[PDB]
């Protein structure tokens, strides 16, 4: 009943200096979920009596 | 009688008393059948699927 879509994030560009340590970034996801758990319905009972008295 | 006692009696018991002989069926009684009266003294019209 579910379905699962992934996201993904992005890094950010930095600058550096000559001796300067690169700084290192993570790039963070996650997941997407639908899930069904409704039924649409209709629910029309006709009676034998209408039904042998009308077309 | 010159048998007398000793005779078999297949479907006895015991001293040959109990009588279970099996049972034969066909078929059954109930309330006698009645058939209408009014079906040739009355016109008989239909509206069968109409109204």
């Amino acid at each position: 009943n579910t379905y699962r879509i992934d996201r993904l994030n992005t890094s950010s560009v930095k600058g550096r200096t000559s001796g300067v340590a690169l700084e290192p970034t993570p790039v963070r996801n996650d997941k997407m979920l639908i899930v069904v758990d409704t039924v649409l319905y209709i629910r029309n009972p006709i009676d034998y009596q209408d039904d042998w008295t009308a077309p | 009688y010159a048998g007398n006692l000793t005779r078999p009696h297949w479907g006895g018991a015991a001293s040959d008393v109990d009588i279970h002989l099996e049972v034969y069926q066909n078929e059954v009684d109930t309330r006698f059948q009645y058939q209408a009266m009014f079906l040739g003294l009355s016109s008989q019209r239909s509206v069968a699927d109409r109204s």
